[PDB]
RNA sequence: AAAGAGAGUUUGAUCCUGGCUCAGGACGAACGCUGGCGGCGUGCCUAAUACAUGCAAGUCGAACGAACGGAAGUUAGUGGCGGACGGGUGAGUAACACGUGGGCAACCUGCCUGUAAGUUGGGGAUAACUCCGGGAAACCGGGGCUAAUACCGAAUGAUAGAGUGUGGCGCAUGCCACGCUCUUGAAAGAUGGUUUCGGCUAUCGCUUACAGAUGGGCCCGCGGUGCAUUAGCUAGUUGGUAGGGUAAUGGCCUACCAAGGCAACGAUGCAUAGCCGACCUGAGAGGGUGAUCGGCCACACUGGGACUGAGACACGGCCCAGACUCCUACGGGAGGCAGCAGUAGGGAAUCUUCCGCAAUGGACGAAAGUCUGACGGAGCAACGCCGCGUGUAUGAAGAAGGUUUUCGGAUCGUAAAGUACUGUUGUUAGAGAAGAACAAGGAUAAGAGUAACUGCUUGUCCCUUGACGGUAUCUAACCAGAAAGCCACGGCUAACUACGUGCCAGCAGCCGCGGUAAUACGUAGGUGGCAAGCGUUGUCCGGAUUUAUUGGGCGUAAAGCGCGCGCAGGCGGUCUUUUAAGUCUGAUGUGAAAGCCCCCGGCUUAACCGGGGAGGGUCAUUGGAAACUG
């Protein structure tokens, strides 16, 4: 089951996450299908950059955001679009 | 102060009077050691190239390994490799404080920067090798402020270079623009420095 | 040697303490004067001890700071 | 744009040829002397040797029969999913294993997403439990009783099979769409709202079918190693006919038939080796390597086999055989660190039997939640890279004391000592971060679906969680006080004087120094290179144009076969027309991420870490040009 999740990279006690699409089976920092965006939690206003087009393409093919990703996509505001394109 | 030895013989051995004049001349102007006064000898090509390196290294007072690193990234720019080397070294926080007149010698300036006595853009900086850009303001941030050593060195400051601006009421130094090779040292052969590292 | 090869080494320095049935460390280096000697015995690494009353170039010959 | 350094050594002296040696850079390094700190990384290269002791794979009571509780509320076994992922190693392997590019009209795919049909009716058991029996123990038999989303029939339902009709087609074998006849193939309930109880209904499920996504299977072109003092190799081998088997084509297997197939463009054999992105060096072309990080492969004490499953011939699963260790009451039993730590052994050589699921990602669950030696952190080691501390300024024709002196002086040395100043580091005491998003739970609002709810999807508020750790980081004060070694000084190669020894002790990379005035041995004074280091050894590239495509040669220095006839191969006079294999050029797809390089930004700077870009192919499809080779 392919799902979108964070990927930890950076230095010791300085994490930086890169939103990727990959299977659950593959390692956390291993194979991935493609990359969507990044996520910096250290910045006090957390800044995130997303494709907003590859995500919606993937979520109509059987992709599920994880716990932290869903908060990111909701705050950015594309799960509304996933709502509207589903029923419309 | 990475090199804590006597800063008097190095001028005599090199033959150039570091920090203005007086270290070499007036006193014994010949080389230190037992065989200083007599027993002169010729210099080979290796000696002439090597002696040029020693002038820059001991003038700005920094270690060999940094000298090699800052030389490599100096040559990554566009222009003449030798001239870009002194321009890049001139950017160091030690030299700017020395140029402003807050310290008498580079050793005094390096300690002044080291013991958190200065600030750039209102943030304390303790790295002597910090590379100052153009337009940044450098101050003291009170604390020491009216310090006898800093105030004494302000009076004995001779002149101030045209690429640095400083007024002795707020002590707000700044780099007017990137300096020029002609107005730096003028007693070193940068062509010999670059040839030394290409062998 | 530990791998079962019989070689000829050389003891540097002034005076030693080597005897038959003694364990020593050898390292590379050929001596020109000797016909068949091709290795040097390092001093101060094992049963072989440092040279006595060495004031300078002490890292070689394995003599500690006096 | 980029763009290349030489020196010593054959001779009485010279010019060439020619080898040897040196100056540079890099290690997962080791050893010797020495040793303050912080940040970021790295740490069994040998025995794929043998392994004490702990922990690394479980979960679900919302699928089915118990103990505390006056019968409210929480905890074994059957059953489902997961154990095929995550983690380790480099033995084997010279081949579709890998890299790159294609084909599958010759294939499969649990969980995930969408859509369409339904989820109707029965039956017989068996664990657990309860007795009996056997054995030291592992554990094995017999009798009786019970349930389920466990198991087995039944009704209904195939684009599954057979026989056809039509069309539209493609690459030969053949494909796509629709229609007709006949025959087979399915299922499960659980938790709640409403009503009434009939019944309906929300959520999670269950069966069949089709799509997408994901992960795999098979085939093919090209590419990357030594030996010819290794010339033949092969017999299911090569092709065909019929059948078997597989998810799928195929000698994959079998019966018959024929004798073929490969090789000097290097078969076969021996030796060595996981492959790549990449790493080191180099002006470049190349040469050497494949540790750490990422992708693929093979292996799991040594051989062989299969079961269960969507997926295995399965690291912490099973059966047999072998070697080894252990327990036996002698009948028999139990094991596998190349998982995280750790032990012995080998070695010149490599770390803690630590703290947590707080963050990320996994398995189970509807959810809290449980599991996670993955992963976050901490510990040891100057192993490497980066940063800066061992004090600053002024101060004598110049303190004493070393060391030398043609004895007047010179040098250590502005360094002492003196005066003035600072606290990076230290010691003490006070303040104290980010990493946190959550999930769940509570109110709402809007939607799809409803006879109506419950419930589902999205939005906003309330509440909640830190191993690191009182860590990083500030400000308050006192202290120049606790913090400098290593190698060389004849030339190459920067840096020279005394004393001791007397071809002895000894030095050495090469030339070569030492035989009672040694700038070369040993010690001092002084100097020169670096600095928390510095030297030696081992390995690789360079210099080496010393395998010369870039970039050498064969009269006398090494080097033209003793000469001819000639198969294969290499090369080929002049012009015209055509073609488009070589050649040049445009477009599309791809050459992952990380790394080198370019441009910006964050850590007080750097190392380091982010964002964007570039480069990298004798690559595939397709369109052009016609001078040159064909
Ligand atoms: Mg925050
Ligand atoms: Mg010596
Ligand atoms: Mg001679
Ligand atoms: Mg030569
Ligand atoms: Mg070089
Ligand atoms: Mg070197
Ligand atoms: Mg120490
Ligand atoms: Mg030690
Ligand atoms: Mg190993
Ligand atoms: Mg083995
Ligand atoms: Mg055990
Ligand atoms: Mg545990
Ligand atoms: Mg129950
Ligand atoms: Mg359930
Ligand atoms: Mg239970
Ligand atoms: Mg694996
Ligand atoms: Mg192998
Ligand atoms: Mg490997
Ligand atoms: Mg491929
Ligand atoms: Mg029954
Ligand atoms: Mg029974
Ligand atoms: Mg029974
Ligand atoms: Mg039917
Ligand atoms: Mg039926
Ligand atoms: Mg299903
Ligand atoms: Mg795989
Ligand atoms: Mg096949
Ligand atoms: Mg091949
Ligand atoms: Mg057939
Ligand atoms: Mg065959
Ligand atoms: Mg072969
Ligand atoms: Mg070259
Ligand atoms: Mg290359
Ligand atoms: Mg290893
Ligand atoms: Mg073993
Ligand atoms: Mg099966
Ligand atoms: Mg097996
Ligand atoms: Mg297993
Ligand atoms: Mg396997
Ligand atoms: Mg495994
Ligand atoms: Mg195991
Ligand atoms: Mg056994
Ligand atoms: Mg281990
Ligand atoms: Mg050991
Ligand atoms: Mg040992
Ligand atoms: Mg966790
Ligand atoms: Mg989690
Ligand atoms: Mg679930
Ligand atoms: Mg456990
Ligand atoms: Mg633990
Ligand atoms: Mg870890
Ligand atoms: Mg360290
Ligand atoms: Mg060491
Ligand atoms: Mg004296
Ligand atoms: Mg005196
Ligand atoms: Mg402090
Ligand atoms: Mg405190
Ligand atoms: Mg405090
Ligand atoms: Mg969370
Ligand atoms: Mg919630
Ligand atoms: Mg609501
Ligand atoms: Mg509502
Ligand atoms: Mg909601
Ligand atoms: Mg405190
Ligand atoms: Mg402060
Ligand atoms: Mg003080
Ligand atoms: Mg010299
Ligand atoms: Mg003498
Ligand atoms: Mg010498
Ligand atoms: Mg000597
Ligand atoms: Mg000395
Ligand atoms: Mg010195
Ligand atoms: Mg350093
Ligand atoms: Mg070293
Ligand atoms: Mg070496
Ligand atoms: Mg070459
Ligand atoms: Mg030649
Ligand atoms: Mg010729
Ligand atoms: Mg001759
Ligand atoms: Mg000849
Ligand atoms: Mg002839
Ligand atoms: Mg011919
Ligand atoms: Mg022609
Ligand atoms: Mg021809
Ligand atoms: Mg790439
Ligand atoms: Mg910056
Ligand atoms: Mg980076
Ligand atoms: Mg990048
Ligand atoms: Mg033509
Ligand atoms: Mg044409």
């Amino acid at each position: 089951a392919v799902k979108i999740r964070l990927k930890r990279m950076g230095s010791k006690k300085k994490p930086f996450y890169r939103i990727v699409v990959a299977d659950s089976r593959f390692p956390r920092d291993g194979r991935s299908i493609e990359t969507i965006g990044t996520y910096n939690p250290l910045l006090d206003p957390v800044e995130v950059k997303i494709d907003e087009e590859a995500t919606l393409k993937w979520m109509h093919n059987g992709a599920k955001p994880s716990d932290t990703v869903r908060n990111l996509l909701s705050r950015e505001g594309i799960m509304e679009k996933f709502h509207n394109q589903k029923l419309g | 102060a990475r090199y804590t030895g006597p800063s008097w013989k190095v001028s005599r051995r090199l033959g150039i009077s570091l920090s203005g004049t007086g270290k070499e001349l007036e006193r014994r102007p010949y080389a230190p050691g037992q065989h200083g006064p007599t027993q002169r000898k010729k210099i080979s090509e290796y000696g002439l190239q090597q002696a040029e390196k020693q002038k820059l290294r001991h003038m700005y007072g920094l270690t060999e390994r940094q000298f090699k690193n800052t030389f490599n990234k100096a040559g990554k720019l566009q222009g003449k490799h030798g001239e870009n080397f002194m321009i890049l070294l001139e950017q160091r926080l030690d030299n700017i404080v020395y140029r402003l007149g807050l310290a008498r010698t580079r050793r005094a300036a390096r300690q002044l920067v080291n013991h958190g006595h200065i600030t750039v853009d209102g943030k304390r900086v303790d790295i002597p090798s910090y590379q100052v850009s153009v337009g940044q303001v450098i101050s003291v941030r009170e604390k020491s402020a009216k310090n006898s050593a800093i105030a004494e060195s302000l009076e004995v400051s001779s002149f101030v270079p045209e690429y640095v601006t400083f007024d002795a009421e707020t002590l707000t130094g700044s780099l007017n623009r990137l300096p020029e090779r002609s107005e730096l040292a003028a007693e070193i052969n940068e062509a010999f420095i670059v040839e030394f590292y290409s062998r | 040697l530990s791998n079962g090869i019989e070689v000829t080494a050389y003891i540097p320095g002034i005076g030693h303490n080597l005897q038959e049935h003694s364990v020593v460390l050898i390292r590379g280096g050929r001596v020109k004067d000797l016909p068949g000697v091709r290795y040097h015995i390092v001093r101060g690494a094992l049963d072989t001890a440092g040279v006595e009353n060495r004031g300078q170039s002490r890292s070689k010959y394995g003599t500690k700071k006096p």
